[PDB]
């Protein structure tokens, strides 16, 4: 609690509900693309020799 | 006295401009609520622009979706 608290992060960003909204809006914006990379990396891992870009096509 | 009568009078003259101030007043702290519908807004129109334009207003950190399809041709 202490180290939350040593960042200001209440007094410039929460304290007021306009900037509590900026803060919403804006971060789940960010958070939103960085999670969706961060799964697909994860799928194509997992899943590798598996996917259609993985194994070109030798014609004959 | 005549003359305290006609300051006091005269104390509500400018009733017109005092309105006036408190327009100011008010829109001053209604206008920031223009920033948080303003980035739902882009957000919601961001994927009906074309591609182009999807890596410029983010300073080429935007990039296509790599999910396994649709690769080049042999
Ligand atoms: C202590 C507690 C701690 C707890 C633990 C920790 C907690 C936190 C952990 C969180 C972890 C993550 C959790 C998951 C979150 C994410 C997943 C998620 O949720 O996804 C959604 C999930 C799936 O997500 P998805 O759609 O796959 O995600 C795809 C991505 O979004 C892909 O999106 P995209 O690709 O289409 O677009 C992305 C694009 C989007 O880009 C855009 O849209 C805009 C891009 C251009 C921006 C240009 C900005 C220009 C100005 C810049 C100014 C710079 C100033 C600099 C100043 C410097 C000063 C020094 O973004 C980018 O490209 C990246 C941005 C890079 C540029 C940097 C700038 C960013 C913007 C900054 C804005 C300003 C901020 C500051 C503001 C304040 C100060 C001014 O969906 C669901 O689960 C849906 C389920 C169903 C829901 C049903 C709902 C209800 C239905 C019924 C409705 C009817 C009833 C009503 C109900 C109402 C209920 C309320």
């Amino acid at each position: 609690f202490k180290l939350l608290n040593a960042t200001k992060l209440y007094e410039y960003c929460l304290k007021d509900n306009r900037r509590y909204c900026m803060f919403v809006m804006g971060v789940g914006l960010v958070s939103s693309w960085m999670w969706s990379e961060w799964w697909n990396s994860v799928w194509r891992r997992i899943n590798k020799g598996k996917l259609y870009n993985d194994v070109p096509y030798v014609y004959p | 006295s005549r003359a305290v009568y006609a300051k006091l009078w005269a104390s509500t003259a400018q009733y017109t401009q005092r309105r006036h101030y408190a327009w100011y007043q008010i829109w001053s702290r209604v206008i920031p609520w223009s920033v948080p519908w303003g980035i739902f807004a882009m957000w919601m129109v961001f994927p009906a622009m074309p591609v182009e334009y999807r890596q410029a207003l983010t300073f080429g950190i935007w990039q296509k979706p790599n999910i396994g399809t649709h690769g080049p041709d042999p």
